[PDB]
């Protein structure tokens, strides 16, 4: 992997450092690095394999090196530099391909590709230079047993559910009382509803409590909390838990009231906000613990007063949201975000080629599963593939 | 590496090897004779260095 | 660690070889060894210990090097080395006890205390040698990210549990049907019960289901399976599960019917095990499924078809039981056991300085916690606080 | 067996021993032995594998031997030690897993795979050395005809069975005398019943007794004896001989009297235990007699001669328990037990790489069968790979 | 005993090293120990034996050197070797046995065989080597006068005691409350029954208490704390306390309520779980006190409301028990355990050559009796015979 | 045990024998006794301990030979020898009484103070002679 970036990242400096009419010091560390790794490559023989629709490719090498003697670089210099900066990143493309199609259960951190595992002899060793990019430099970490985390901008950590519970309901679901949710990517919106407005409730206040266990400890995660859950906030009609009928949902939004938002860690209260909108941070959790009331005004306006009589028929019935949006964090893992790509190319690369399904990874790449049963074996799969991803776009 | 070998003096590895015709590779700069008799190549001196 | 652990090591080969008598061919590798830890230990100054109780100890090394011109130890030799001998075990388990008092959140599997990070340095590298305890070379593997293995006799997989699950049930609690079990340490005892014996169930077979799912995948595990679950079979009155009342609890034990274990990992079957009975084993798993079944026997004698009717009341509760037990097992991660002292000694040690709740471990080392939410930065320092144990028991111990 | 127990050590030590900063004089002799290796191994063609699933490899050896430093080892010098290391010990762990799937009704004893077979020439005999484990000590004394000896944390000695006897008995199942045991491990559970409570039986003694014959002599065994069996001491519906019918069982326990723990040794009477409990001491035997007594209490409460009238129905059944459990002992033959996972590194090999039932050993290695069958070509098949195993497991 | 255990370790380490085709680097220093062990014993005569059935045998020793000028061994250096090293194996086992079955009161610790006391010379401490094994090690240090420590799993603390108290007691034995516990080697089940519920009492709890008084003081102990007494949950008849009458016992299992755990040196409270159930660690204490409550349920349904009268008579009787099962401890002094073999050799030895009893231990090694009145001159003559045991242990 | 017999039985025989007036003859083997316990003692650092209510105690040992080369015994060479005698015979008073309040379970015929464990080493054994008591 490290060799595989380091190629990677030769031809992407070469790339961008070698243009006509620059200087030779501007280049001259990025040159010898290039004839060291055509110095490496040279006399070997790699096949990128045939899985799939992925067409069997055989790899030779035998270039010359580049010159090293001019004061500027001309037009010459750059096609002859082309010739083989073309070849060797097809190469390194065909590599990463190879890799991010593959999985396995027992090692899945290990290369299974074997241009990859060739390329991890110490032969090539002489290739790895700089390894700057964040996801190989977590690699390295992780491979030291160091502490390394990735950051992302909206993680997608909650797998999609759209889901509720009924604590109080009857067959004609007239008098219900439960919760709504939607935990959708980095997205909780959660809205616990009374039909009877806690007309017959202790304190007239009903309770309600959402627990959204993540599936990796999340940390330095700025987090936005708003009042209101807009996805529960209009009339729905909603199939039962079984699907035998469909209830009406009428909300007419409240307040939340004593709204606690509790992030732990191993069942501890590492973070508690009680009462507090807008940005906040929680520095190290696995579960989030939304605690929060529907409290009967004790004064209402005949309008109001209107809306929830002392017994049934509830036409109206009373809601009070929440919505928890988490905009950045830091994974030990690797997750999908909206800012990256790598989730996003290995399913690509998995769909052009009809990669079949493996014993890994759900079918499709689907996101949703992957992160509902991250195992250890998933998560070194997940980091290995996505490593290759992001040297593949280095280049391509 | 004869390099190696010359630099250590453990001729263990290279005496075991010799003694039980095992294929090997001696790595070095080495001078070599240019031989162009087709008798020295049926007779095997090649062999006997 | 390597280095500490090779200081004990070398401490520990200097008390058991360095003796009156013994020819100096028998230590003249212990003794260079020895003579090196002097000279790399020598002119430098160590603090042991600022948390808690533990008392802040200051160590210096100013030690002459123990002779090489004699050819069979004698008696003022033997209590020069072992001068030297006692205050670097004194070191060591001040060293040792220092860095088990301590825990981080971030680098857990790094050093703690001051004097572990010290002799992180390179000058004390040339200290390190043999490392051939299962503890240390389970680090030096995960080091390098190989596959470490620790082997526990009755290891303590299991946080305590003692609950149970009606799936039948009402509120004068006469007619009930589910599962009782207690999962303790390497043990699951598990018992499914029917009040009405299965008399108006489809084909007289009541099945009852019970998944235990471990924190850790245990590897090449020995495991007895008996039919009886003793702990299940005797009178007991039981809260219900609101608290609001206690149920009356009366089994009659029937041997269980159609046993299926089925030890699992990532949701995926490896071992089955069909009316099995006394030794088996599970290779690779980190979920156990026991399904048994009470079936009504056909045929009763009067005794028998008097304990069960056809309608309530009934006043005998069938039974069937299961127990497991681990009797031995591997895990890429540390675990407590009934066989090692490294959760005791760790315990000890915090408890006799009364070391304050870290942000990591559980308040006081409580073993149940811990294997509850036995989470990755838990599995670190608990690995690194269990090595500093064995280190300091290769001494003190 | 000794040779690849040799390659074992020799690679344990190496990965032992061989660490960054050490004294060259550390391992002095370890490099020596190390390098004896290489040499005896280089230019040698191995294969393992070719049964069930466990895939054919070849192994070739082309080495060259470790170096010297002057004072101490450095990084350079455990990188190229441990890249050996590696290999040697991939093909170690293929030798003793091709091993240990393997056996053979003639011959049990001696190497069934190729590897092993090879490994025994006496050109590979230079690898020999220190053998100091347990389990090739036993090997090196079996081969010489030696006295063998291996220690069991309570040994699996006891076939699975837990059955009844029934002495006196009618279709009703209302009046019986008779004895149920379980024979577990290293747990007897005996109980004797009486359903009279001896009302009728000469001087109102009740005289029961059980015999286990153990499949193999234990020497040096320490035993637990408890008075009560609890594993009978509740009431429960127990199938019929034939399986026809269903009787109860009713206990209620009193203290066994005249209380007699015979240890024999081929018919004779080795260790005799009266009315002892807790620790004892059996120092050779292959055979247990547990005889005990059901007294009637001359004097009861009222309470308690309620339980016990002078004629049926019987509704309270007098039940005498006794609890043996063997914690540790010494068995010339290998045995699964509590501290060791040699039974288990065997199953879990054999099972990983679906290995067909061979003519020697049960399906599956189930011990129970295994253990009813002890044949002395079972326990010399058991023996080699047990062997095998622990030389597995001092590398893997 | 250190000389004598150099001699068997020497034996020991000459059996596993001497192998046919090893290098003689591999053995050297071992080769030099063993020919100074030969010339420190050349030309010495000893006598074992005489004491019971164990024969008298004479001990002489002319022995010629090994050779040094080998490579690899080959057969005939191992038969020259192995002839010498059978002799003095013989000759260490049969001192072992001699010294294993000789006592003392005064002066326990000291050698009591002759040639034991013969080998405490100083002309023998040049066969003194390394001394690494856990029994010679305490052994050292207990000479030194140093901390001495022995891990024993299950350790064998608590002598064999079935017995009950009854705080609440008539004639007729059908309104009885008390305590019924057995300790056992590591097990303590302990059980508080009151026949009428706690009907009466004050705050309708029963207290119950237990202590039990460890001979030795446990450090660094593990222990399971369960919250039922199986051994006392089943219906039972047990004698009176005068054994005049027997009683009827018929528990019916309540859970123990304010379960509190104390581990207890010199009356000083160490350690303290009061609720706590599963493992738990004791560091250092000599007494356990278990304090635990029988609650009657203020809410019953029928059948158990049923259960539990007003008044007598009282057929169902309330029982709440306590497990504790010691796994792993450290003691100063030596204990039998379930794991080590020591006490199963020493008992061996002496019951094969039908050793009279001694002024020290009880006849025929009883452990229960040994660990009841485990005396400072008993633990002398114990540790002495339990390290010549192992030192036996390395050789036969 | 030996080695504080010995000591308490040289300064016995010291204050019974070096007396003023005495022939040199009659004390030459008790002096050169004498002297041998005194060259084994300098240089030697002894604590007795503060078990109980016993006060700790520190001990320097620095100590001129007593004379030679006198026909009877003058009251300067008395006089020398009554100061040596009188600081070791407080020594070993509180070495004993040390030694007499410490015990044992296990091994409790070896000495338990540390000035006793100190005495039992090689180097005092030149101490002992006569055990006649
Ligand atoms: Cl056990
Ligand atoms: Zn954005
Ligand atoms: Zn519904
Ligand atoms: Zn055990
Ligand atoms: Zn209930
Ligand atoms: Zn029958
Ligand atoms: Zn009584």
């Amino acid at each position: 992997m490290d060799v595989l970036y380091s190629l990677s990242k030769t031809l992407k400096d070469a790339r961008d450092k070698i243009v006509e009419g620059t200087l030779y010091s501007n280049v001259s560390d990025l040159i010898q690095q290039f004839n060291q790794m055509i110095i490496t490559m040279n006399g070997n023989e790699f096949q990128t394999g045939g899985i799939g629709n992925l067409p069997i490719r055989n790899w030779n090498f035998d270039f010359g090196l580049l010159g090293t003697t001019l004061l500027n670089l001309d037009a010459n210099y750059v096609e002859t530099a082309r010739n083989t900066i073309d070849y060797f990143v097809d190469f390194v493309d065909n590599v990463c391909m190879d890799e991010m199609v593959r999985e396995s259960q027992r090692n899945g951190i290990a290369p299974q590709s074997d241009s990859l595992r060739k390329l991890s002899g110490i032969k090539f060793k002489r290739i790895n230079f700089d390894n700057s990019s964040e996801y190989i430099e977590n690699w390295n970490l992780q491979n030291r047993r160091q502490r390394t985390g990735f950051t992302f901008h909206k993680p997608n950590i909650f797998p999609y559910s759209a889901s509720f519970t009924l604590n109080r309901s009857q067959p004609a679901h007239d008098n219900l009382m439960g919760t709504m949710w939607l935990n959708a990517g980095s997205e909780i919106q959660v809205a616990g509803f009374d039909y009877s407005c806690a007309i017959n409730a202790p304190a007239n206040i009903q309770q309600f409590e959402h627990i959204v266990q993540l599936r990796r400890v999340l940390t330095t995660a700025t987090i936005t909390l708003l009042p209101d859950a807009e996805r529960f906030s209009f009339p729905r009609v909603i199939n039962s838990a079984d699907g035998a009928t469909t209830w009406y949902f009428n909300p007419v939004i409240l307040r939340p009231n004593n709204v606690e938002v509790e992030f732990l860690l191993n069942g501890q209260i590492i973070n508690t906000y009680q009462a507090r909108f807008g940005t906040i941070i929680a520095r190290n959790f696995d579960t989030i613990r939304l605690s929060f009331q529907l409290m009967r005004p004790p004064n209402m306006t005949p309008a109001v007063a209107a809306l929830f009589p002392n017994a049934q028929p509830f036409e109206h019935h009373a809601t009070v949201g929440l919505t928890l949006r988490i905009e950045s964090a830091v994974c030990e893992s690797v997750l999908a975000d909206a800012s990256k790509t790598m989730l996003a190319n290995v399913t690509s690369v998995r769909q052009e080629y009809a990669i079949p399904v493996g014993p890994v990874f759900p079918p499709g790449m689907n996101w949703t599963d992957l992160i509902t049963n991250y195992s250890p074996s998933r998560e070194d799969n997940l980091q290995r593939v996505f490593t290759v991803a992001s040297i593949r776009s280095m280049l391509v | 590496n004869l390099e190696e070998l010359m630099r250590t003096g453990d001729y263990a590895q290279i005496t075991n090897m010799l003694l039980n015709n095992q294929p090997v590779a001696l790595v070095g700069a080495l001078p070599f004779i240019t031989d162009s008799s087709v008798i020295s190549l049926v007779a095997k001196l090649d062999a006997t260095v």
